[PDB]
């Protein structure tokens, strides 16, 4: 009890990126 | 931009020779993990936390001994999880640690021995 | 088929085949002499029971 | 009356239009008159069977609290909440 | 492969596919548009497609009641005449609604989620009608084509109930002659005796063993020839019939495919809008490229009508963090069920599950997890057993229960191809959150799922003592906790915001939650900063651990009624906030509570602390469930949850029991529970917690008397969730008239609302030109009085 889950631990998926951040990173959406 | 999920940087043995020969401003931590090794799942998380906590004040890097096994042997590594703390002053002897040392022992070494 | 052959045509029409029942009964000019319950609740009666 | 039909209004409008057009073609000055008679027949038949699609009113218009188990009631009693009873008995 | 997928990933990977190809795919089908005089031409240059980011952020779009959307622009050629009468302006084609990362689209201010649709998979199928061998092509447009044999072959292709033609005649109409039939079918003298999309192409090739190249996306005549040849096979019995209802013959359309379809509709509307505006340009001249001959209306209003109206676009069930996730993993046949925890929609719309592969000595595989659809996974011997059996023989020859084809069977490990290693593999999210689920009747697994999907977030949420380990996954993927977006040291923390600094750059994260990080903490990228509503420590926290006894009290717990202590009102333990302004809803008589095991009940009585039953440690119990529910719904798992929750309360231990722990060891769950009860007893010196005479039960005392109830009562600290909260019918008419109580029936059917509805009845029949005429005959005078109708 009062343990806080380490979502970066070895039994979690890699952190899901922000959808806009991901689309921008993949050069699918543009800012200017 | 999406910010990369990992800070501890994997190096080849030659990129490490370059990084040790060149002048350094900060302690260099070299992790000789291997991907089949159980304790290395834990050491990789401790080193990721160290790499966040020190930001640019430490250079924490890792060397997969599946790839650089002969270099690990020449580094006198006798097991995994192993870690070198290489001072930025090139006169000082580096510190090899063996086993899952506490993250507080890593901080102790980096602040007081490097 | 016992319903749709029950003399109170409202008990037939309000059950099934309503348009066919009504068409036949109107051509037959049929008299529903109101008795029995189903055909009485539509007319809002006191129920002949 | 419109108060009993406040989809069938489109059918009444169609019948009215077709019938008025047929009257106009009868009166303004024959196979087109016959064509409009046919389309009036079709409109009326569609409107009757529609009323047949409305015919069901016997079930739809002529016919047609959470409980708590309380040991302290008698077999003939029930507990009626204040907030409901004040609505039920208002008259 | 290695880990439970992100629950929203099915939506995420769908939406990214829609962006990664569906835009190109649908824009590529936009034709050149020609004017009526064949002199002016317009086209989109799809290669220039450009999504500019939403100029309004999500939290502004939801506040202003707007759609959070990216803007699609494309350059457009328009030759108004020969030579230099050309403009090639970059034009705004319209808003496409963007997905937010947890899997939802803000549309006119309201979060919507696109429910997945299940359809019959494209391909070919054979039905034995009544024997009437009946082949059927399904194209991915949903178009059927039918083939049939009833006797002596003479195969007909069927187009309509009055339209059947022999397949050699159809092939002749398709331009294939009897010589091609003779060459290209296995049984050509049988034939002579008579004298689809990418998914469809795949499935027809697979089912017919054909090798037509994938680029032949449409049906070929040789496909119909092969279908007739296989139908002759079925006639002889050289094949099998196909069961249409089986999950192997279904495909899943995600957010990707529905949004792509809606782009198809939006562009077909754009085609009509360009044709009509080119008309106005060719009749009124007007102005060239005012932006262009394009309006924003087609796309914007197509997508917004999709979201507003389409049955598979539904407002997000923001009730609690679990329902926000589960909603986006529904699977509806309209346009139901939900996707299993490990399931993945494959590149062909099949639903794929991970299986470990037992390739033994020859091959050097790198990753030994396959993903297999129910179409593939029947042609493998899947074992669910364990390698923990040995004998004077060898482990390889030790037999285990396996699944092969649709059968269950027992085979040696030497024969097993694949192992179903993950515990949660077959469970939905709601079922995965139930501990000891293997001890609950599976009938209630749906109900016990639904209960958690009705649980109200509580003020002062609390982690469950016993769980399965999926509360972590649910908390992470619900997006209700503030997950860090960037590594760094914490700078500042209050009720309004968190601040990070890392990579020598700051990030400010306002909370729309309570901070879990101390102001001095350091955070790796995807770790939790703040808990949300109904999370604690980054675990789902829908309920509270209530000290409970199961015993029949004096009827106030009759058939799953529940007594609660006044302390549940004292402690705000089940106090919710409901927003309209807010109200501090306490727990009340008639409120619904449930455990996660389907042990629902309604609070009938609230007793003061000293009237409750009380334990041998003097503590009054806080609820009294009734034990007749336990065999009524067949949920022994909750007794484990009770007992081990008590252990966890006394040892200060939480437990995260993955399902089917009986795979290690028989009675494994009983051994865990009794072991931790005994540890809690001997550590706390509470010998009543583990009474060896009747473990897990204890004698308890009447708070109104002090005498013990003479038989031991099962006690626990289970995790209890608070749940969220006149036609006169024909069968009531039948019942009232059965009682002969017909004046009540008259009241209920007339003056409580001839009667005016009989006036309506007669008036509508009178409007059908039928006189419903009501008469009554005077008994005294025989006068035929016409009723007022």
């Amino acid at each position: 009890p009062d343990a806080v889950m380490d979502f970066r631990g070895p039994d979690f998926h890699e952190p899901t990126p922000n959808m806009l951040s991901y689309l921008k990173e993949n050069c699918k959406v543009i800012s200017r | 931009f999406v910010r990369e999920d990992y800070l501890v940087r994997k190096l080849t043995a030659e990129e490490l020779q370059e990084l040790v020969k060149g002048e350094r401003k900060v302690p260099l931590i070299v992790d000789f993990y291997a991907t089949w090794c159980g304790p290395c799942i834990l050491m990789a998380q401790e080193l990721e936390m160290l790499a966040v906590e020190y930001e640019s004040n430490a250079m924490i890097v890792k060397v997969d001994t599946d790839d650089e096994y002969e270099f690990a042997r020449d580094m006198q590594v006798r097991g995994l999880p192993t870690l070198f703390f290489i001072s930025p002053d090139p006169s000082k002897d580096a510190i090899r640690t063996e086993g899952l040392i506490p993250l507080q022992m890593m901080r102790d070494i980096i602040d007081n021995d490097m | 088929r016992a319903s749709l052959n029950t003399q109170s045509f409202i008990s037939e029409a309000s059950f099934q085949e309503t348009a066919r029942v009504l068409a036949k009964a109107a051509l037959r000019g049929r008299i529903d002499w109101l008795k029995g319950l189903k055909e009485n609740v539509v007319l809002g009666g006191v129920i002949p029971a | 009356p419109p108060e009993l039909r406040p989809d069938i209004n489109e059918l009444y409008r169609r019948v009215i239009y077709r019938n008025n057009t047929l009257t106009d073609l009868l009166t303004t000055s024959g196979e087109l008159v016959m064509c409009q008679e046919k389309l009036v027949q079709e409109a009326v038949d569609t409107l009757l069977d529609s009323f047949s699609d409305v015919i069901g009113r016997f079930r739809e218009t002529l016919l047609g609290s959470v409980i708590v188990v309380g040991p302290s009631l008698s077999l003939h009693r029930c507990g009626l909440p204040r907030e409901i009873a004040i609505e039920l008995f208002q008259t | 492969t290695s880990t439970i997928p992100g629950f929203n990933q099915i939506q995420f990977e769908g939406f990214y596919r829609f962006i990664d190809q569906g835009l190109i795919e649908e824009l590529s089908k936009f034709p050149k548009i020609e004017d009526i005089d064949h002199e002016i031409e317009f086209q989109l240059f799809v290669e220039t497609y450009q999504l500019v980011e939403p100029l309004i952020k999500e939290r502004d779009a939801v506040y202003e009641s707007l759609t959070y959307s990216s803007e699609l622009y494309v350059s457009a050629g328009l030759i108004w005449k020969t030579n230099r009468n050309m403009q090639e302006q970059r034009i705004f084609i319209g808003n496409i609604p963007l997905m937010n990362s947890l899997g939802t689209s803000i549309v006119n201010g309201i979060y919507r989620v696109v429910i997945n649709q299940i359809l019959q998979s494209p391909g070919i199928y054979y039905q034995s009608e009544l024997s009437v061998y009946t082949g059927t092509i399904i194209s991915d447009w949903g178009g059927r084509l039918e083939l049939e044999i009833d006797k002596k072959a003479r195969i007909w292709a069927r187009v309509s109930r009055k339209q059947k033609i022999s397949i050699l005649v159809l092939s002749s109409a398709m331009g294939s002659n009897l010589r091609e039939i003779l060459e290209n079918v296995c049984y050509p003298e049988i034939f002579l005796s008579f004298l689809l999309g990418r998914i469809g192409r795949r499935n027809i090739n697979w089912r017919l063993n054909l090798n037509i190249p994938q680029n032949n996306i449409f049906l070929l005549p040789r496909d119909i020839l092969a279908a007739a040849d296989h139908l002759i096979g079925m006639k002889f019995g050289m094949g099998t019939l196909d069961d249409m209802n089986h999950l192997k013959n279904k495909r899943i359309r995600s957010v990707a495919d529905l949004l792509q379809d809606q782009l198809g509709l939006a562009l077909a509307r754009l085609e009509n809008v360009v044709k009509g505006t080119i008309g106005g340009a060719i009749r009124h001249k007007l102005i060239p490229t005012p932006q262009n001959l394009v309006t924003s209306t087609p796309l914007t209003t197509t997508y917004e009508s999709f979201f507003g109206l389409h049955p598979l676009s539904q407002v997000l069930d923001r009730t609690n963090p679990l329902t926000q996730i589960v909603h986006g993993r529904k699977l509806s046949y309209l346009g139901i069920g939900s996707l299993s925890i490990h399931a993945r929609i494959g590149d062909w719309g099949s639903l794929e599950s991970p299986f470990y592969e037992l390739v033994e000595k020859s091959k050097k595989a790198q990753i030994r997890m396959l993903f297999l659809s129910p179409s593939q996974d029947e042609y493998y011997m899947i074992a669910a057993g364990n390698s923990l059996a040995l004998n004077r023989g060898i482990q390889e020859e030790q037999v285990v229960p396996a699944r092969y084809r649709q059968e269950f069977l027992t085979i040696a490990w030497e024969e097993v191809h694949l192992r179903s290693i993950f515990p949660f593999q077959y469970f939905s999210i709601g079922a995965s959150l139930i501990p000891f689920i293997e001890h609950n009747d599976a009938n209630r697994a749906l109900m016990s799922s639904n209960m958690q999907r009705q649980a109200v977030p509580l003020s002062r949420s609390e982690k469950c003592i016993v769980g399965t380990g999926l509360e972590r996954q649910v908390a992470l993927d619900s997006g209700v906790p503030a997950i860090a977006e960037h590594e760094g040291k914490i700078l500042y923390t209050d009720t309004e915001k968190i601040i990070l600094s890392g990579n020598e750059n700051t990030l400010s994260i306002p909370l729309i939650q309570k901070p879990q990080v101390r102001r001095g903490k350091c955070i790796k990228k995807g770790q939790i900063l703040a808990d949300g509503a109904a999370t604690v420590g980054g675990e789902l926290a829908l309920g509270k651990n209530i000290l409970v006894a199961y015993m029949p009290w004096e009827g106030y717990n009759f058939e799953d009624a529940v007594l609660i202590s006044e302390c549940l009102v004292y402690g705000d333990i089940y106090t919710s906030f409901h927003i309209r302004i807010s109200q501090k809803r306490e727990i009340k008589v008639g409120d619904k509570v449930a455990g996660r095991h389907g042990n629902k009940g309604i609070i009938s009585k609230i007793l003061p602390r000293q009237d409750m039953p009380y334990l041998q440690d003097g503590r009054p119990v806080d609820m009294v469930f009734n034990p007749l529910g336990v065999p009524s719904r067949m949920n022994v798992g909750q007794i484990f949850e009770c007992s081990l929750g008590l252990a966890g309360s006394l040892l200060d231990r939480h437990y995260r029991i993955a399902p089917f722990d009986e795979r290690y060891e028989q009675e494994a769950s009983r051994k865990l529970v009794f072991s931790e009860l005994y540890e809690a007893s001997k550590q706390t010196a509470n010998p009543w917690v583990f009474e060896p005479e009747y473990p897990g039960k204890s004698r308890i005392f009447d708070g109104r008397t002090g005498d013990p109830f003479e038989q031991p009562v099962i006690i626990g600290k289970p995790y209890i969730l608070k749940l969220i909260h006149q036609r006169v019918g024909e069968m009531e008419v039948w019942a009232l008239e059965g009682f002969g109580v017909a004046h009540i029936l008259q009241e209920m059917l007339t003056y409580k609302s001839a009667p005016e509805s009989f006036r309506l009845l007669v008036r509508e029949l009178r409007s059908l030109a039928l006189e419903l005429n009501h008469f009554l005959v005077s008994e005294k005078n025989f006068q035929i009085n016409r009723k007022e109708v």
